[PDB]
Formats: structure tokens, C-alpha cells, sequence
């Protein structure tokens, strides 16, 4: 399902970046996506399920959320986070200030599992120096 | 009976309802401009540890005016 | 039983019934039983927040059902009944003392008391004479001429004009096969006429010099009902008429005092008013300021709930008399006496 | 949003003058017996015909004794850019020089002092505590505007300007400021 | 047990100073007036990592080294690097920022804060149309409309709405009463629910939504029925709410700046405020993110001239964001070298400026453990700003305030950190 | 007229046309009285253009009145005269100039457009 | 879920009840409920999956289909017959004619067995004589 992706703040995702972001808590805040409850049915998803997202810039693994703050149709919210940054649209437009926001991703489920903070930096492969 | 009841597992401790009351803002100058009290005083709630915490509930009236300011419904009257 | 919200305690026949809805929660019906069998929850959650419970709870097992919380009540939300009747209609229950009336041959159905009723309980009804009756002349569109270029409907300011368009076919090589003039919406302004690049539009305003003869003078009818339930006697239909139709007498005099300085501004008591008494004044330039709470005691009943809803008592009501029909038990004269302050 | 016109026009609410606030704390700024006099920035600044406001603000504290403890200082009164107080007409294009008038005050006065504000005829930015006249001058030149209201303390504005000696304005107000330096016959007064 | 007084809580540009800090020991143990947030950084959550000592990763594993190990391993980096980057600096105090421009300075290095990912296209929007502000007292005792665009103030600055709109103010004695509040965003968030009036707009459509406001307030008919799914019909009413304020607030954040148009719907927003002001009295505040994000752009701007992404490497100072922004010279790959200090890009970056920082040397001062250290190459911990050091810092419009040193730690602070780093990277250059 | 445009089987053809404003084929004045005005509605409801607006609000004791202004929009008043007759005070002031001003108050409409 | 039953035609239950209401066909053509595929999702159902109708006068376990004749929202559709009988009012409102079409009942997804025709009839209970 083609969907648009929009990241930002969540008090929960500020409680665990001042706890650490080395703990579970933060994967629980932040490697997650917010749907309206209609949404996550027409997916045939309940909460905690894992879903796959993807865009032209990546694609990441986050656990489905029913959303508090209701959502327009058509739209999905993922903290601002490393899993977010997976997959939103980096070119800043010559202003330096990368498009954090209002992404259109494909949202499909899996069975994959979500990567914790350091296995999912791994994947950009950091080389010693 | 009906009362005060918080929940602070939802709570943002964000103050809206600490600064709304009239019974805190009466006897608390600061929390009647929107600050969280410095002085020491007895009011009926404060936020504490990042979340809203009941002290005097005997002096809570039951008029309505912090569930109203809470958009999570972390504090609300209801039985007990 | 209780269904609902709604409460009726019964005896066998002596039947009390209290109406959630019409409840506004003032609390005098606790304090003038004999019994202690009402217990009133408190009155700004009760109005501000969602309950489940009723804004009463009643104990049968102590109620003796003598019914003066039922005479006490302002706002008609309590009622016992006897074989089966409502005592409103027994003389030898004492009653108090209210009314409101509108005189239909003053009222001109300006409908201001219709909305400034706090309790929506005044409907007003007005008739107003047809459009076409307040206007005259004469209209007629030649369809001949008209080549159907659409300028006079788009200008008619009240969609007056109807044109029946259509695709061409080589059937009917045209584009409208029809346009007409409903003459219960022209209002004669000259418009089409004017814009009518083929003159093919006729008309002729008559209001100014036939007016007098051929439009009549419009008499606007109507009538008013007062739901005697709903209403409760605030007054402000009495002082909000123009023509001083509405009259109204209340049951309870006192004062109202303000501690304006106590007061912290929660609109507690402004939302749990149920006769609009107290409001918070906007001020109307930058850097004025305004009374704290504004009081008119004009539409004040003195039932107390604002006192009863203020967390910090910084609103008082004082009741100096209750008017009523003769007491002749001492019971009863005793209880509507320590309802006095 | 608004502003005040003239030395008596009060503010809303707290129904003081600029007369009665520049007299007051010219009466604290000796009973403090400070080193500097109260710095004058007047009322109506940069508005053709405000020198009517600027020699009525001038005479407001002349009655006060200047006393500091520290240093030499024998004036009640420093007047600050006054090129800016200067104008005389009634809109911009009957716009007239009245510095004759200013510096004659000057002369025959001795509780003031002045600074002058001289234009320089460039491409520069003004930014002033005067919030009202800034955001009048964004208004008349249509450029980049900022303002900064600080609580119970005072305002600020900050405007591009461009003086240029082609134009006539710029062109009065070099010369008001030049005439302000050399009809004030006394240095020690500027 | 201690409790410590009229603290400054550094998380973001709400910069609360009515905190107080429980003391057991030498530890804060807990808070009081702080929100959840505002908590959560005061005390240690158990299981959290707080590096103790520097760290370098010598190939593929960590190892504990010095201070003048660690300090002079990345002195010599930046030293011999020929475009190196110096990003971060909202989360330490404005002493500490100092250094930092002079040490990029000394490095020929580009220097750039978060604004370059935040409120920085706020920045080139007042750079070019302007800026009128007030501070947070104007607001409680004056403000008449408060109007919250693209931002979601109960989720990212908690305690903003209870200190500057259910205030009870000299001229707004009823708090919450006596203003209308006006929230935009395309969620229904727990700010917009709050709200009086959510205008509930299609997203991307900002700009849009204010140049039909805008044609509108100076008197022009609207053209379309409907702008940004809002129909024409309550565009005008949302006017003439403006319109008719006596003060009037817009407070906007990350929905504008990191939205479509990015810098010009700042610019849009800016010219309205400022039109409105011929009707009502109108200002406008950024919500700043970090406590003191706005502390670095007033250092580097007063001690170089320019805010944000300023340039080095030719000794005088340049600046054109959109070329020496910290993601521009990560995604185009002219950054050789980066210096991250109190911040996180490896957490907040997007996926192609982190495969650029996989490839060149990171330097990391930073106290706990991050995506960033993870992608780093030195780890250098320092004390923590508000807790343990004490330094100046800006609130979200402007007003300065003193971070309080409450406890002491054992590391050095930022500053010692960066002064010593500037010394040897001085040394090396000679 | 557009006849061509609308009989375009290929929707080949634009035309375009302006038209005159309202205001500028229609002559009068209007004048509401407020203080007079008891704000019945009952212009309100019968203005055929919707020109009349009536600021309504409910009641409080700092404003006991069921509305706080009234206005006549002259860019659509066509003076028809039927507010004026139906105001049960009296308060609206209300006189067409078509007949005896027409001429010279009134413009003769050019209508302007293109083809395409 | 709350729902509108409507009931009918279709000529897959004719072309059954003209081959043999003993036949498989028949339960096929006219053991179904007929949903939106909206309501589908909604429900968690897929087609082939059974659904639980319960109405003031009975119950009964039919197959649920995707409506290839558009619904509106809130309603269903079980062909005429005797699982469609199960549950319809069956008051004539002194007319003689029940009421066949338009009937509040609930539905539920369920694993229970589609009842074939001569079971089905089983729980009227016919006594001999
Ligand atoms: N802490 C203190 C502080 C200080 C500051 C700084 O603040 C200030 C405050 C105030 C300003 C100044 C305000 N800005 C302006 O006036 C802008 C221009 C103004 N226009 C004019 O004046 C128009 C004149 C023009 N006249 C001509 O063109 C005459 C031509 C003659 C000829 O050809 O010789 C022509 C002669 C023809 C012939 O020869 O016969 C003639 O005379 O008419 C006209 O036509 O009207 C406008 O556009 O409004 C600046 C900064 C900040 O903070
Ligand atoms: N809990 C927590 N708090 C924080 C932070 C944190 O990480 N966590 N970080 C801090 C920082 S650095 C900052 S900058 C601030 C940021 O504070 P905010 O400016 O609130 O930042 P966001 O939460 O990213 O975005 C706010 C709102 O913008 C909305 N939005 C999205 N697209 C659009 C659009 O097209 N139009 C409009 N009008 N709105 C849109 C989103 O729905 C969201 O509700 O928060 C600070 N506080
Ligand atoms: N998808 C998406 N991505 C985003 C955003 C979004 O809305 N969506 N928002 C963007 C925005 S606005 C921003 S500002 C960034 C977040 O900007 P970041 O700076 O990444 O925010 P934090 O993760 O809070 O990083 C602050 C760091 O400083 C450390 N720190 C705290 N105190 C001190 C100190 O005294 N000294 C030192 N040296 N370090 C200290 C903390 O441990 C923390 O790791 O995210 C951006 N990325
Ligand atoms: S209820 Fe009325 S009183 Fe009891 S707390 Fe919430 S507000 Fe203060
Ligand atoms: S309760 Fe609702 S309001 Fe009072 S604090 Fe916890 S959240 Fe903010
Ligand atoms: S009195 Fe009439 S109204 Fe006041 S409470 Fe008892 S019942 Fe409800
Ligand atoms: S009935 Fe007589 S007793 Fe039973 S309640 Fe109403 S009053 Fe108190
Ligand atoms: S108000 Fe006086 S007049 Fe207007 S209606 Fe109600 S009663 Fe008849
Ligand atoms: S305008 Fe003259 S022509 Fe065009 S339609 Fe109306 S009438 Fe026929
Ligand atoms: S006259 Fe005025 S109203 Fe009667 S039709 Fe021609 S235009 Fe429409
Ligand atoms: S009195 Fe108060 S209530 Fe009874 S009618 Fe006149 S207004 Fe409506
Ligand atoms: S009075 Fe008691 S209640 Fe009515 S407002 Fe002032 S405080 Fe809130
Ligand atoms: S005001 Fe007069 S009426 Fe409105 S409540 Fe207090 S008392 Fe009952
Ligand atoms: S608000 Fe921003 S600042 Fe005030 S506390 Fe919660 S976090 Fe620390
Ligand atoms: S051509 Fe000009 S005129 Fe002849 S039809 Fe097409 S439009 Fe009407
Ligand atoms: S009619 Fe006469 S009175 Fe009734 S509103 Fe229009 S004007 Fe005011
Ligand atoms: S005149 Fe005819 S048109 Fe002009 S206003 Fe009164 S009614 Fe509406
Ligand atoms: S004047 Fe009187 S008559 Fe002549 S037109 Fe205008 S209205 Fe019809
Ligand atoms: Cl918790
Ligand atoms: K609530
Ligand atoms: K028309
Ligand atoms: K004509
Ligand atoms: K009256
Ligand atoms: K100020
Ligand atoms: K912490
Ligand atoms: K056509
Ligand atoms: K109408
Ligand atoms: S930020
Ligand atoms: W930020
Ligand atoms: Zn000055």
C-alpha cells in the first residue's frame, strides 16, 4: 500500500533518547509506525505486527502502532529515529535541510524482525580510520 | 464517591492541570502565572518526577477544569 | 428503578420520579429533606466532565416520600405523583410560586427571546409573506431573438433565469432548446435586460409607481409556547423583548457577592450557570481590563449551584424569601425556612 | 500596536506622559547622583514637524540640579541624534529643515547636551528600541523588518535603510546634522 | 536529602528555570516542575551507557584510552584534513561554542549546528523578509490569539503551552478564557485538541493555505473554493480571527520547516505577521529545539557575522547554505573529516549522509552511547551541561539564562575539551 | 456567446468573456439604522442576494443581545426594496435611482473576451 | 458487527434450486453472505472463511463471499433460502408476508460447518405422523 510517511516528535521518543539510546526503550519509541485502526486492517495487521518500508531513498523495519493522535487518511507516522532516517528523502533543495517529512513510501507486512540500534547501523558499514 | 485520580503512566508532565486549577492558582501566585512552584506550598497537585502527583486530594472541589486542560486524560474525577 | 440515569422510588400510591436530564444539579433537594436520603454529586463534574452516575442518588429505605424535594426543585426535575397524580395538581401540597408568559398580541415574533433562552424553552414561529408579493413588474424573454449566450442567467442575482442547455446533434443543431423567467424569484432589477446583448429581454419595474396599490403591506403572524418543564423563570426573555410582551415572576429572592480576588477564573460557575448569569467580559481595546467574573442578577434565581460548584467558595448566594402557597404543616414551613440565608 | 504623539499622549493602561517619565527619572538620576545624565532618545523621532517635541522635551528637566558624585558633570540633559528630532514641515514632501531652531536652543541653554547622528549617505541598518517608528519605516521603504517586544521592559525594531544622496530626504537630513555640528557655537556642548 | 532550586532544565528551547533537582549523594535522583522529558535527562535510567573514559577503535574494536590520546588522535585528523566538518554544538553552552569557532577557525573547517537540519530555513526566511518577535512574557500577559503551526507542542516542548497560555497574565487574568487558541496540522495531535480552532490542512499545502490567507487579509478575492483542503469560505473566517486580536502569537515549528517549500513557508508566515500589524498587533516566535540551539547561532553569528553553516577554509568568513550545511557536504561527499559534538546525526541524519560517515574519520564528544558513536571514530565524554557544568544559554527567543552546575563529575567539559583540542591543533599546524 | 465553444465536438475552442460587476448595472442607496434595529432577521432572511449580514451571537450578561451589528454588502444590494418593507421598526433606509438617475449613474456594459 | 441483511436473488441459486436443492451446488449458490471487501477487512475475514449471523429470531453459519454487486455500507446479502429463513423476520404484520429483506443482525467470524440442506433442517425438529 502506497502511503505517505510523516516523522516528528513523540514524548515517548523524548523520554527514551534522554534514557539512552542504547536501551530497549528506544527501540519500543522510536523503530515503530503509527496507523489509524482502519488502516492497519485494510493491511490485515494488528499492533505489534512488524511491517516493511520502503521508498525510493531505503527501506527499514518498524512494529505497527495503532495511533492516540489520529492520522488524515492516507498517512503514517514514524518517531524521528534511525529507522525513520532509513527511509525519508535526504536532498535538501540547495537550504541544507533534508525533507524529514511528507514522504510517499510502500507499506507492505512481514515477518522480518526489527533491528536494534546497533545492528541497524551496521548496515551503512563503517570503516576504521 | 466521585474524586481526583491520576495516571501518571499516560502522563506528558507537561503542567496543564497543575496551572489550571483555581484551588493551585489561589494559593500559589507562580502557579497561577504558569510556573511550577519554587516556594514551598500545600496545593492539591504537582508534577514530580516528570509526572503529575496527588498531594492534598481533601482539598480538591471536584469542579472539572484539569480534565479539561489534559488532551491525554492522565488526571479525571471518577469513582474513588 | 432505575433506568438509565433516571430515578423513581416507589410505595404501595406514592411515586417520586427524577429526570437526569432536566437536573442542573443545584443541590437544594439534599438539603431540604427531612431524611438525609439525597445525596448530590458534585456540580462541576457532573456538568463538566462524563459521568455514568446520576447527578442524584436517592436512598429508599429512608425516604418517607413527602415530596417537598419534588415542591423545591427549580428546575422541575423531581416529581412524586399520588394515585397517580402529580401533587402540582393537589392544593394541599404546597407550592412555589413562578411564572412566565408571553402576550401574543404584543409579541411581533422577533424571535430575540427564542435565542436568548438559556434553557431553549420558548419556540417562536413567524410567517413571512412570499417574495413575489413584495414586488412588482412585468417580464418577458423573446426565445426567438435570444441567441441563448448565457450572459442573463449568469447575471441574474437571483437565479431567476433558466436556460435548457444541451450538446448539439444534427438533430438539434442548437445549444439550448429553451429559457424561461420564474417569476417567484424575479425581483425586477433590470439586470438581464440590460446585459441582453440581442434586446430580446422585455421588462418593466413597477414598484415605484404602482407599489402603493400592488404590493401589499406585509403581515407577519405567528405564535410562542413557553415549555413550562424547561423554563425557569431566569427572565431573560422579559428583559431581552423589545416590546415588553414577556413577563415573568421567580420563586426565590437574594443576592449574589462575588469575591473577585478568590476568584481564578476556571468558568466553573459561568458553565454550571443554567440562566446565563455570569459571563467573562472581553475587553474592548488593547490594554483595558475587565471585571474578573461579570454578574446581572437580573436573570438570577438564587438556586446556588454556582456557590456549590466554586472550588475555592469565592461566589456566595444569600436566599432571603421563598415564595410560596399557604404552609399549613409546621414540617414543611421549618424545612423551606432553613433553606433561608 | 500603537504608539504615543507628543510629550503628553499617554500610554494605554498606565496613564503616565513622556513628560512626567523623563521628569521622574531625571529626578533619580541625580538622587542616585549618577556619573552621566538621563541619554534622551524623544518621542516623535524622524516625523516631519517633530522639533515642536523636541524643545518641549528639551525644557522638561532643566529644573533638575545635576549632581554626580563622580566626575565633572554639569548638565541634566543628554539629548542623543537629535538630527533625527530636527524636522520641521507637516508630511515628506513640504519636508523642511529646523535645525536653526535646534541649535539656537542649544546655544542659549546650558543643561544640555547633544549628539548629533550624522548621515553618512550609505547603504546601512537601523535598530533602535523604538519599535513603532521601525516598523512605520518598514512600512515606507517595504524592507526586511524585525521586532523584539521584551516583557515590562521595552521594545525593539531593526530596518534596512539606504541613504542615498540622490534622494531628496537623505539629501535634508545630511544637511540638518551638518547644520547642527556648525550653527552650535560652543564644542563642549556636542 | 538535597533539593536543589530554581534549576535550568537542558533539553529544549522552552529552557524552564523553575526546576528543582533532588539530590542524594552526589546524584540527582529525581525532579520537580520538570516534565517527562525535562526528567528523564536529569536522572540515570539504569542500563544506560555513560562512557567514562575516551575510547578509539582501533580497526574494528573499541579500546579505553587518555584524554591527551584521544584529543591529540583528533587534533591531527582535523589538522591534516583539507575539508573538515564541525557539526553539532546545540546541546553544550555557549562558552563551549565559542572555542568551537575559533577551533574552526583555526582548521579551515566549515562550523554548522542543527539549525542546518531545524529551524535553519527559519533563519534564511528572516535573513529575507525579517523577524518580529516578542519574548514568552509578552505572550502570558498580552496575547490575545495563540496560534501553534506545524508544531506539537504537548509531545516536544511539553510545558510551553501551561507556562505561556493557561497562564493567568497581567492583561490575561483567565488564563486559558481569555485566548483563543489555533493549532495547524494535518494530525488531530494532542496540541490540536486542545485547540479552539484545527485547521486541519492537507500536508505539504502550508504554502498554499498562506497566500490565499494572505491575498485575503489585503483585501483580494480568493480564487479557488477550497486551498489546502480548507474551503475558501473558512479562510476568511480564520482572517478576521487574526484580524481582530489585540496580540496575536504564531508559535510554528518543524511542519514548515521540514516541509515542502521548506525556507519559504517560513518566508510566507513571516510577511503575513507582519502584514497583520496593520490590523492588530502580530508577532511571531520559533519553537527552537535544543535548550540552546539558539546559543550557538547568537555566538557564531556575533563573533563571525553569519548564524549557521559558515566556512572557514579561505580564513575569511563565507556562508550559502545549500553548499556548507553539514548534509550538504556529507551527501555531495566534500566533507574529508567530522567533528560531532552534543549531537546525534548518526540518529538523525538521513540514510545518505550516514554512508558518508562511514567513510571518513568522526570525532565524537559525547557522553552517552548513540547511532553516532557507533559510526565514530574517537569517543571523547565530557560533563554534562546543566547537570554537572554551568555555562549560558538561549531560550527559543532569546533570553539568555545561566545553566546551573548542580553535581560534580570527574570529566572535563566541553570547553576544557575543545581548548585543548585547539592548542594541539595549533601545535601541528606549526 | 460561446454557442461555438459548447458545440466543439473536439473541445477545441476557448472563449473567454468578461463581464460588468453587479454593483455597476444597478443604482440606489441603503442605510441601516442599528440603533433602531431590533435585529428581527427578518431582512436577513428575505434579501433575494444575501447582501444583509447580521452578526448573531448568544447572549451574556456582559452582552445581553442577540446580536452585535448589522450590514449591507452594496456590491450585491440590487435594491429591490424588500428589506425596507419588511422591517417591522422601520430602521432601514432604502430609495432605487434606476428611473430617475439610469442614465448617467448606470454605464451601457461593453463585454470583453477573447477566441481561441 | 451490526449489519443490514438483505435477501434475494441470484442465478446461481437458480440455476441450483432448478438442478437439485439436494445438491452441493445449492449450499454453494446459497449458503453465502455476500460482504463488501471493506467490510471484510474490517471484520478480519477472507473469502471461503464462515460467518456466525444472529438475528432476533434465529442463527445460522454461511460462507462468506465478496459481493460482486456493490453494497451499501452496512449492508449484506444471503440469497433466498433456508439459511437466509434462519434468521429473518418472520412477522407478516397482518399481511401474510413476512419480512424478508432489510433485518438488524449481528455476524461474527466463526470456524463452526456450513450446515448442508438435510441437516440444516434437523434443528426444526420434524416429529413423524
Ligand atoms: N535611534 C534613532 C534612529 C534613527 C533611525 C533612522 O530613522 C530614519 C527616519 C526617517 C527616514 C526618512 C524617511 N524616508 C523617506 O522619506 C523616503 C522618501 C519619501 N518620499 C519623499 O520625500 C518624496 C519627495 C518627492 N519629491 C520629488 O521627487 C521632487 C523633485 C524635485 C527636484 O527634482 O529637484 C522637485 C523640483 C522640481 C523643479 O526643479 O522645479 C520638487 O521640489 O518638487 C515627491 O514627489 O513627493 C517617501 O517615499 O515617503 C530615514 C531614517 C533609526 O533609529
Ligand atoms: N519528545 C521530544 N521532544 C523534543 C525533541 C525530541 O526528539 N523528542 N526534539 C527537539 C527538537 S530538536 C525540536 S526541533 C523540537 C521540534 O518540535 P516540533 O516543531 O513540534 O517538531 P515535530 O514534532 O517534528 O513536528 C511537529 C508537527 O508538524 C506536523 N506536520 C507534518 N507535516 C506538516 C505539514 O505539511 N504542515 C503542517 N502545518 N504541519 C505538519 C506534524 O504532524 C507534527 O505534529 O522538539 C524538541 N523537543
Ligand atoms: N525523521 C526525522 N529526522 C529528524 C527530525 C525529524 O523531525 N524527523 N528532526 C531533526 C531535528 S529538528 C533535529 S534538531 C535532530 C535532533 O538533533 P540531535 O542533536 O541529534 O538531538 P539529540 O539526539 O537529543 O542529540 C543531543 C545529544 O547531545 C548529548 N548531550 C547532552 N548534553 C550534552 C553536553 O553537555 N555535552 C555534550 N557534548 N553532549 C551532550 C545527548 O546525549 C544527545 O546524544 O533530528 C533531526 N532529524
Ligand atoms: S478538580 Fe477542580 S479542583 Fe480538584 S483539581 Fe481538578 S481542578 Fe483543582
Ligand atoms: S495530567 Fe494531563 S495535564 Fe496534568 S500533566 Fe499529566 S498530562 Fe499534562
Ligand atoms: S434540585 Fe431539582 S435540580 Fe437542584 S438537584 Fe435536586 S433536582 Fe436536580
Ligand atoms: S421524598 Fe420527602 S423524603 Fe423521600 S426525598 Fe423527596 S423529600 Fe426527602
Ligand atoms: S421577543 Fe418579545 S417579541 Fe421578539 S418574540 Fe420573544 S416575545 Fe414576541
Ligand atoms: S441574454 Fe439576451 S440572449 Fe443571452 S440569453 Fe439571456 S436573452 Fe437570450
Ligand atoms: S430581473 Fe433582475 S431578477 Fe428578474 S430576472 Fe432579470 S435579473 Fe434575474
Ligand atoms: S424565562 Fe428564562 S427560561 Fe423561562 S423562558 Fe423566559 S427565558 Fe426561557
Ligand atoms: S468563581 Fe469559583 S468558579 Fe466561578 S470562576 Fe471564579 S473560581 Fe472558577
Ligand atoms: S447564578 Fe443565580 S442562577 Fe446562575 S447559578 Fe449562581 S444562582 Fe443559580
Ligand atoms: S519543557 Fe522543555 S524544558 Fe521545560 S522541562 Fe519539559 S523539557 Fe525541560
Ligand atoms: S464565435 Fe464569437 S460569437 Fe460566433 S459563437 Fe463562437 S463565440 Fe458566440
Ligand atoms: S429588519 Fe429592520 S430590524 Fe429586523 S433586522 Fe433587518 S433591520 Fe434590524
Ligand atoms: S435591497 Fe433588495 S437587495 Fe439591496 S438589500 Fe434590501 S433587499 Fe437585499
Ligand atoms: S426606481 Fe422605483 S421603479 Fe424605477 S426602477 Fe428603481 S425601483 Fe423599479
Ligand atoms: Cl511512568
Ligand atoms: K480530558
Ligand atoms: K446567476
Ligand atoms: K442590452
Ligand atoms: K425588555
Ligand atoms: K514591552
Ligand atoms: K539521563
Ligand atoms: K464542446
Ligand atoms: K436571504
Ligand atoms: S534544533
Ligand atoms: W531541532
Ligand atoms: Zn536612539
Amino acid at each position: 500500500m502506497r502511503v505517505i510517511l510523516n516523522t516528528g516528535r513523540t514524548i515517548w521518543q523524548g523520554q527514551a533518547i534522554e534514557s539512552g539510546k542504547d536501551l530497549k526503550m528506544y527501540v519500543d519509541a522510536a523503530a515503530i509506525i503509527q496507523m489509524n485502526p482502519e488502516m492497519m486492517k485494510q493491511l490485515g495487521i494488528a499492533e505489534g505486527d512488524n511491517v516493511k518500508v520502503i521508498s525510493e531513498y531505503g527501506d527499514v523495519v518498524v512494529k505497527a502502532v495503532e495511533a492516540k493522535e489520529p492520522l488524515p487518511e492516507g498517512m503514517v507516522y514514524i518517531p524521528m529515529g534511525p529507522w525513520a532516517n532509513r527511509v525519508i528523502r535526504p536532498y535538501t533543495d540547495s537550504t541544507a535541510t533534508p525533507s524529514f517529512k511528507n514522504i510517499p513510501v510502500e507499506i507492505i507486512p512481514t515477518d522480518e524482525e526489527v533491528l536494534d540500534m546497533p545492528t541497524l547501523m551496521k548496515v551503512y558499514g563503517k570503516v576504521g580510520q | 464517591a466521585i474524586g481526583l485520580k491520576a495516571y501518571p503512566e499516560l502522563c506528558h508532565g507537561c503542567g496543564n492541570c497543575v496551572i489550571a486549577c483555581p484551588v493551585n492558582a489561589l494559593r500559589s501566585p507562580e502557579v497561577a502565572g504558569g510556573k511550577g512552584p519554587t516556594d514551598d506550598v500545600e496545593i492539591i497537585m504537582i508534577v514530580e518526577d516528570g509526572v503529575v502527583n496527588i498531594k492534598n486530594p481533601d482539598l480538591c472541589g471536584k469542579c472539572g477544569t484539569c480534565v479539561e486542560s489534559c488532551p491525554v486524560d492522565a488526571i479525571r474525577l471518577e469513582e474513588l | 428503578v432505575i433506568e438509565g440515569k433516571n430515578i423513581t422510588v416507589e410505595r404501595t400510591n406514592r411515586r417520586l420520579i427524577f429526570q437526569d436530564c432536566l437536573c442542573a444539579v443545584c443541590g437544594l433537594c439534599g438539603e431540604i429533606c427531612p431524611v438525609s436520603a439525597i445525596e448530590v454529586n458534585p456540580t462541576g463534574a457532573m456538568v463538566r466532565t462524563e459521568q455514568e452516575k446520576s447527578k442524584i442518588a436517592i436512598d429508599e429505605n429512608k425516604c418517607v416520600l413527602c415530596g417537598m424535594c419534588s415542591s423545591i426543585c427549580p428546575f422541575q426535575a423531581l416529581d412524586l405523583q399520588i394515585d397517580g397524580t402529580s401533587i402540582k395538581e393537589l392544593a394541599e401540597y404546597p407550592k412555589i410560586i413562578k411564572s412566565a408568559e408571553i402576550d401574543d398580541e404584543t409579541c411581533i415574533q422577533c424571535k430575540a427571546c427564542e435565542t436568548a433562552c438559556p434553557q431553549d424553552a420558548i419556540t417562536i414561529t413567524r410567517e413571512l409573506p412570499e417574495r413575489k408579493d413584495l414586488v412588482t413588474g412585468e417580464i418577458e424573454i423573446d426565445k426567438d431573438t435570444c441567441i441563448y449566450c448565457g450572459m442573463c442567467e449568469e447575471m441574474c442575482p437571483v437565479d431567476a433565469i433558466e436556460i435548457d442547455h444541451q450538446t448539439p446533434s444534427s438533430a438539434s443543431p442548437v445549444v439550448a432548446t429553451d429559457i424561461r423567467v420564474d417569476e417567484d424569484k424575479c425581483v425586477h432589477c433590470g439586470i438581464c435586460k440590460r446585459i441582453c446583448p440581442v434586446d430580446a429581454i422585455m421588462q418593466v419595474c413597477r414598484i415605484c409607481p404602482y407599489g402603493e396599490y400592488e404590493i401589499k403591506t406585509p403581515e407577519v403572524t405567528g405564535t410562542s409556547y413557553i415549555d413550562p418543564e424547561l423554563c425557569v423563570n431566569c427572565g431573560w426573555c422579559q428583559e431581552i423583548c423589545p416590546v415588553d410582551a414577556a413577563t415573568v415572576t421567580k420563586p426565590f429572592e437574594g443576592e449574589l457577592i462575588i469575591d473577585q480576588d478568590t476568584c481564578q477564573a476556571c468558568e466553573t460557575c459561568v458553565m454550571v450557570c443554567p440562566c446565563n448569569v455570569l459571563s467573562f467580559p472581553k475587553p474592548e481595546k488593547p490594554g483595558e481590563k475587565t471585571t474578573k467574573l461579570h454578574k446581572d442578577e437580573r436573570f438570577c434565581i438564587y438556586c446556588g449551584a454556582c456557590e456549590r460548584s466554586c472550588p475555592v467558595t469565592a461566589i456566595t448566594v444569600k436566599r432571603n424569601r421563598i415564595n410560596t402557597t399557604p404552609i399549613r404543616s409546621k414540617a414543611w414551613k421549618n424545612a423551606f425556612d432553613s433553606l433561608l440565608k | 500596536g500603537g504608539n504615543v504623539h507628543g510629550i503628553y499622549d499617554p500610554a494605554p493602561y498606565f496613564d503616565i506622559t513622556p513628560a512626567e517619565i523623563i521628569k521622574g527619572l531625571a529626578e533619580v538620576n541625580e538622587k542616585l547622583q549618577l556619573p552621566h545624565s538621563i541619554h534622551l532618545h524623544c518621542n516623535d523621532l524622524g516625523h516631519p514637524g517633530n522639533y515642536e517635541t523636541t524643545l518641549a522635551s528639551f525644557d522638561v528637566p532643566k529644573n533638575i540640579k545635576p549632581n554626580p558624585a563622580t566626575g565633572s558633570r554639569d548638565t541634566v540633559l543628554y539629548a542623543t541624534h537629535v538630527q533625527f528630532h530636527s524636522y520641521g514641515g507637516t508630511t515628506w514632501r513640504d519636508f523642511v529643515s529646523e535645525a536653526p531652531k535646534i541649535a539656537d536652543y542649544v546655544n542659549k541653554n546650558d543643561h544640555i547636551v547633544i549628539d548629533v547622528g550624522q548621515i553618512t549617505l550609505d547603504e546601512t541598518t537601523t535598530m533602535t528600541a523604538d519599535g513603532p517608528m521601525e516598523y512605520d519605516l518598514h512600512s515606507l521603504n517595504g524592507l526586511k523588518w524585525a521586532n523584539c517586544d521584551v516583557e515590562l521592559e521595552t521594545g525593539s525594531g531593526v530596518v534596512p535603510f539606504i541613504y542615498s544622496a540622490r534622494a531628496p530626504v537623505p539629501a535634508v537630513q545630511w544637511a540638518i546634522g551638518m547644520e547642527l555640528f556648525l550653527l552650535i557655537d560652543n564644542p563642549e556642548k556636542v | 536529602m538535597e533539593y536543589v532550586k530554581n534549576v535550568v532544565c537542558p533539553f529544549c528551547g522552552t529552557l524552564c528555570d523553575d526546576i528543582i533537582c533532588k539530590v542524594e549523594g552526589n546524584e540527582i535522583v529525581g525532579t520537580i516542575n520538570a516534565c517527562r522529558i525535562g526528567h528523564s535527562k536529569f536522572v540515570h535510567a539504569e542500563g544506560a551507557m555513560r562512557y567514562k573514559k575516551p575510547l578509539i577503535r582501533k580497526n574494528g574494536e573499541f579500546v579505553e584510552v587518555s584524554y591527551d590520546e584521544a584529543i591529540d588522535k583528533a587534533a591531527k585528523i582535523l589538522a591534516e584534513s583539507k575539508r573538515p566538518l564541525m557539526y553539532g554544538w546545540s546541546c553544550t553552552e555557549c562558552e563551549a561554542q565559542a572555542v568551537g569557532v575559533e577551533l574552526a577557525e583555526e582548521a579551515g573547517a566549515v562550523i554548522d549546528n542543527t539549525a542546518s537540519v531545524c529551524h535553519g530555513p527559519s533563519v534564511l526566511a528572516l535573513q529575507d523578509v525579517g523577524y518580529p518577535i516578542c519574548t514568552f512574557g509578552e505572550v502570558k500577559n498580552r496575547a490575545d490569539v495563540v496560534v501553534y503551526w506545524g508544531c506539537n507542542p504537548m509531545h516536544a516542548h511539553p510545558r510551553h503551552m501551561s507556562r505561556n497560555v493557561f497562564a493567568r497574565g497581567f492583561f490575561r487574568e483567565r488564563g486559558r478564557s481569555d485566548r483563543t487558541l489555533i493549532v495547524v496540522d494535518p494530525r488531530k495531535t494532542d496540541s490540536a485538541k486542545l485547540a479552539d480552532i484545527h485547521l486541519q490542512l492537507d500536508f505539504d499545502r502550508d504554502y498554499e493555505l498562506l497566500d490565499a490567507m494572505r491575498a485575503c487579509l489585503l483585501g483580494h478575492e480568493i480564487l479557488y473554493d477550497e486551498v489546502a483542503g480548507v474551503p475558501r469560505e473558512q479562510i476568511e473566517e480564520a482572517v478576521e480571527v487574526l484580524k481582530n486580536a489585540q496580540f496575536g502569537i504564531l508559535f510554528f515549528g518543524m511542519g514548515i520547516t521540514h516541509s515542502r517549500g521548506k525556507h519559504r513557508n517560513i518566508d510566507t508566515a513571516i510577511m503575513m505577521v507582519q502584514d497583520l500589524n496593520d490590523y492588530a498587533k502580530w508577532t511571531l516566535i520559533p519553537m527552537r529545539g535544543h535548550y540552546n540551539v539558539t546559543g550557538f547561532n547568537q555566538v557564531c553569528t556575533w563573533e563571525s557575522g553569519y548564524p549557521y553553516c559558515v566556512d572557514f577554509s579561505g580564513g575569511e568568513p563565507r556562508y550559502n547554505p545549500g553548499e556548507t550545511g553539514a548534509n550538504d557536504l556529507l551527501q555531495n561527499r566534500e566533507a574529508d573529516a567530522m567533528m560531532v559534538i552534543a549531537s546525534d546525526p548518526g540518529a538523525h541524519f538521513p540514510q545518505r549522509a550516514l554512508e558518508r560517515m562511514a567513510e571518513i574519520p568522526v570525532i565524537a564528544i559525547e557522553p552517552h552511547r548513540t547511532p553516532t558513536t557507533e559510526m565514530a571514530d574517537i569517543i571523547i565524554p565530557p560533563a554534562i551541561v546543566g547537570m554537572e557544568a554551568e555555562g549560558t544559554a538561549y531560550r527559543m527567543e532569546g533570553v539568555p539564562i545561566r545553566m546551573k552546575k548542580v553535581v560534580d563529575s570527574d570529566l572535563l567539559s566541553d570547553r576544557e575539551i575543545l581548548e585543548r583540542l585547539l592548542e594541539k591543533v595549533r601545535e601541528y599546524k606549526a
